[PDB]
């Protein structure tokens, strides 16, 4: 049993998972045609006689990055059913990515999916990779996530969304994309993720020291992160935390669920030599400003509950030990009336990296995926960015001729407006 | 000929039971295989306690193995005496209780819970006349407490007359391993107070104590930490399968024990406990034991025995001694510390000798004590479960589960009152 989907619709999606099935093939031992010269029914299903495909579905609307993705060492994996291809995209507008475009093609990925879904008999949830500021990945989501959702019941779905910076941001319509993501993102999906471009530039050349960190190695360190939610399908372990433990120890409300991700050993290529990096210290390093992919300070925000999942030569009588010295720590504060916030699992295995890629070897691993009161701050960098934009009615004449109406967009400011008004509300104690 | 059998419901409880199973196999001689390779025709005499001979002569234990997924299963295969379980037992699913109450006990587990009650049926005709029912799970998860709640309760329907042993380990401050531990106790409460004869009470924290100094030891794993609760199950079914000049089998433990119908709740004990340095520096006998049982640092249950008093205790020695030794020994301790004990029951203490110890030493024991002071472990896990349901928080995974306000408002008061009568009673 225990299998579940990967859609990769946009080219921040598809660029994560470029490398994140890079790392997958690596870590159980399958060359890029699809042979292993067990464990892999989360994401595989052997056909045949030495050939595994995998549950990817890659969707987009426009024909460049798919093409390479069909030229690369990757294109033998996967089979050319598989790869959904548009004409000619949304190109950063709402209203063709969802109203007008996206019409035509979302039949053939839904009956694309059900062909990979009814396969398998264990399915556990959904992995939609996508941004927060593309055209393709912004707003046709919002139409495919109000299709699966409508298919399969409750069914679990995890949703992992690139999002923008204040400061470092590459478009100019990007505080129009994700006011209108929001609709899809309290409602049909139950674990929403944040990952910045910016918090993650600063652990490349400090942590990692290197002084030029691009694509490719912004998206490596995301593909650790998706692989250590996994690591209890895939194996066992002392303590393993399943896709259905996992949310509810995690999330606390019917609808905050919006954990931020961390990890560690994020460290230099020749800098663990040096380093003692020890269950207290990888631990403690869980808990520093340094180690944020959103780019928010775990300090001013209080935290609600962690989970701490490790991976490697870790034995549970220690985990205690360096649990009970954060607990004593008087900066790091929790909301008072959840009174234990710590979930453990642990694989057996070691964690692994890619072969040219940038971390080093190491023996133990944490990733910690926390849901807190910080990241509601990492939300009025951006309430701000829209406020004036529409406030002199900038960029509406793209999207009225394209089915987007104004009446939405005061009515999907509220859509965020009262999302940051209820950490307030349970942010406080009494 | 007094049977006994097992149920093993989580993953706890199938790692606890899986070296349970280990360490009484090497008292009756069992192979790896199933077969008698023993010493002792003493082993033989009452082997049909927790055997059925298959033909071929082989043993098979009477054990029924459940869960909910295939994943602890397979350790319990693969693992340590794997191939001697009969492979018809193993009523599991595929889902899992996703540490949820309801998930094992409404949802998953519900529409399995025929399917286990059958192998238990077929178990209960391989023997003459059974008495036993060994349940080893824990407080902490799904499996382990809403698939060994509903499951008490069927076997009370089959048999009102018998007697019910669960084995309970407890969710602690120091250690809290999950999020939602107070919502696995509070809910349990219901039904092991009205439907369990004894229920001993196992703690995660003072368990690694014990292995830290008790036994000098740098690293604690679980292996150790069932490894002792495996030496306390092994210890109370001594009179089943060994012959003793004071005997006393599990029914005759559990009237002199168990002054009140819902006053049953215990705590282990296990005496020598030395390292691999200390051996030399110790001389076995009975006042090298007897003091070491009584200590404030040999209670698996954390709390402090010097913040109560005991109601009614009992030892299980085991291994050739000498009456007067062991009864002055008892009579010392009343005298000496009766402050500490019940001031309206006199002769706390029950004996129980065997005559034959565990396997190479030269004697060993087993406490248990009906302590006041367990009035302190749910005073730690009713004050986590205060701060969490007042906010209603995590309320929408039971909700949707099928469950209920009307569930969390009248099982506080169960555990109020439970509380209300150690302290009454003090
Ligand atoms: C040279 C010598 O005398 O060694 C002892 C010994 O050193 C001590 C320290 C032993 C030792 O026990 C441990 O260290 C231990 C480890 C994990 C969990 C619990 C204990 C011993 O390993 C354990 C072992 O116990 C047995 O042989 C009993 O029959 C025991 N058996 C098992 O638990 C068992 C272990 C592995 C495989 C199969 C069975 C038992 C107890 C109750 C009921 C049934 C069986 C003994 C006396 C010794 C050693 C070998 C060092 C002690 O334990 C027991 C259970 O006897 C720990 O404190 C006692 C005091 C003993 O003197
Ligand atoms: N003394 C021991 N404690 C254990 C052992 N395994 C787990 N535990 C403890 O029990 C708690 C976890 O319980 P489980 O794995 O048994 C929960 P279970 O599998 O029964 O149900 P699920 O909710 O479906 O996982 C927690 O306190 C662990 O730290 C063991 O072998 N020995
Ligand atoms: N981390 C990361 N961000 C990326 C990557 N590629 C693009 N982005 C970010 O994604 C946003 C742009 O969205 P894209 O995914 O390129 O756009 P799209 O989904 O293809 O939508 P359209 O091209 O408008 O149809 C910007 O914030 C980019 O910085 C990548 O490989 N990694
Ligand atoms: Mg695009
Ligand atoms: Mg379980």
């Amino acid at each position: 049993m225990r299998e579940c989907i990967s859609i990769h619709v946009g080219q921040a999606g598809v660029q994560i998972g470029n490398a994140c099935w890079e790392l997958y093939c690596l870590e159980h031992g399958i060359q890029p045609d699809g042979q292993m010269p067990d464990s892999f029914n989360t994401f595989f299903s052997e056909t045949g006689a030495g050939k595994h495909v995998p549950r990817a579905v890659f969707v987009d609307l426009e024909p460049t990055v798919i093409d390479e993705v069909r030229t690369g060492t990757y294109r033998q994996l996967f089979h050319p059913e598989q790869l959904i291809t548009g004409k000619e995209d949304a190109a950063n507008n709402y209203a063709r990515g969802h109203y007008t475009i996206g019409k035509e093609i979302i039949d053939l990925v839904l009956d694309r999916i059900r062909k990979l879904a009814d396969q398998c008999t264990g399915l556990q949830g959904f992995l939609v990779f996508h941004s927060f500021g593309g055209g393709t990945g912004s707003g046709f989501t919002s139409l495919l996530m109000e299709r699966l959702s409508v298919d399969y019941g409750k069914k679990s779905k995890l949703e992992f969304s690139i999002y923008p910076a204040p400061q470092v941001s590459t478009a100019v319509v990007e505080p129009y994309n994700s006011i209108l993501t929001t609709h899809t993102t309290l409602e049909h999906s139950d674990c929403a993720f944040m990952v910045d471009n910016e918090a993650i530039y600063d652990i490349c050349r400090r942590n990692l020291d290197i002084e030029r960190p691009t694509y490719t190695n912004l998206n490596r360190l995301i593909s650790q992160i998706v692989s250590s939610i996994t690591a209890s399908l895939r194996f066992d372990g002392a303590l393993n935390v399943d896709l259905t433990e996992f949310q509810t120890n995690l999330v606390p409300y019917p609808r905050i669920h919006f954990p931020l991700a961390t990890y560690a050993p994020v460290i230099s290529a020749e800098k663990a030599y040096h380093e003692q990096l020890s269950v207290a210290e990888i631990t403690n390093a869980c808990f520093e400003p340094a180690n944020q992919m959103v780019k928010c300070d775990p300090r001013h925000g209080k935290y609600m509950a962690c989970c701490l999942l490790y991976r490697g030569d870790v034995v549970p009588k220690d985990v205690n030990a360096a649990i009970a010295t954060i607990k004593t720590k008087r900066s790091i504060q929790f909301v008072d009336w959840c009174p234990t916030g710590f979930k453990v699992g642990i694989n057996y295995q070691p964690p692994t990296v890619v072969p040219g890629g940038d971390l080093a070897k190491v023996q133990r691993a944490v990733c910690m995926l926390s849901n807190t009161t910080a990241i509601a701050e990492a939300w009025a960098r951006l309430d701000h960015k829209f406020d004036l934009m529409y406030a002199k009615r900038a960029f509406v004449h793209w999207y009225v001729g394209e089915g987007m109406e104004e009446g939405e967009f005061s009515e999907a400011r509220e859509d965020m407006a009262a999302l940051e008004k209820d950490y307030e509300e349970v942010g406080v104690d009494s | 000929m007094r049977e006994i059998v097992h149920i093993q419901a989580g993953q706890c409880g199938n790692q606890i039971g899986a070296k349970f199973w280990e360490v009484i196999s090497d008292e009756h001689g069992i192979d790896p295989t199933g077969t008698y390779h023993g010493d002792s025709d003493l082993q033989l005499d009452r082997i049909s306690v927790y055997y059925n001979e298959a033909t071929g002569g082989k043993y098979v234990p009477r054990a029924i193995l459940v869960d909910l997924e295939p994943g602890t299963m397979d350790s319990v295969r693969s693992g340590p005496f794997g191939q001697i379980f009969r492979p018809d037992n193993f009523v599991f699913g595929q889902s899992g209780a996703g540490n949820n109450w309801a998930k094992g006990h409404y949802t998953e587990g519900a529409e399995l819970v025929d399917s286990v009650l059958d192998v238990v049926r077929k178990e209960a005709e391989s023997c003459d006349c059974l008495q036993g029912f060994q349940l080893t799970h824990s407080l902490g998860g799904g499996t382990g407490s809403g698939m060994g709640t509903l499951l008490i309760s069927k076997i009370r329907e089959e048999y009102p007359d018998r007697i019910m042993n669960t084995f309970s380990v407890v969710p602690s401050p120091k250690v809290s391993d999950t999020v939602v531990e107070p919502y696995n106790a509070t809910l349990s409460v219901h039904q092991l107070v009205e439907n369990t004869d004894e229920t001993y009470c196992i703690d995660n924290e003072a368990l690694y104590d014990i292995c830290f100094r008790t036994l000098k030891l740098t690293t604690p794993t679980y292996g150790d930490l069932n490894h002792l609760v495996s030496a306390t199950m092994s210890g109370v079914t001594t009179c089943l399968r060994f012959p003793g000049q004071l005997n006393a089998d599990l029914r005759k433990l559990a009237v002199n024990m168990v002054p009140f119908p819902r006053l049953h709740f215990f705590m282990p004990g296990f005496a020598p406990l030395t390292s691999r340095g200390s051996q030399q520096y110790r001389a076995l006998t009975v006042p090298e034991l007897t003091q070491q049982v009584f200590d404030a640092k040999n209670m698996m249950a954390a709390c402090d025995p010097r913040h109560g008093r005991y109601l009614t205790v009992a030892a299980v020695f085991r291994g050739r001694m000498s009456m007067k030794e062991v009864d002055e020994q008892m009579l010392n301790v009343q005298n000496k510390n009766s402050s500490y004990f019940v001031e309206w029951i006199p002769n706390n203490v029950k004996t129980a000798v065997c005559d034959i110890p565990p396997r190479g030493l030269k004697m060993a024991v087993t406490f248990i004590g009906n302590s006041t002071a367990i009035q302190e472990l749910f005073k730690r896990i009713s004050e986590q479960f205060t701060a969490m349901f007042r906010r209603k928080a995590f309320l929408h995974w039971y909700t949707g589960e099928g469950m209920d306000e009307m569930e969390f408002t009248e099982a506080e008061s169960n555990m109020n009152d439970l509380v209300s009568e150690y302290q009454q009673y003090q």
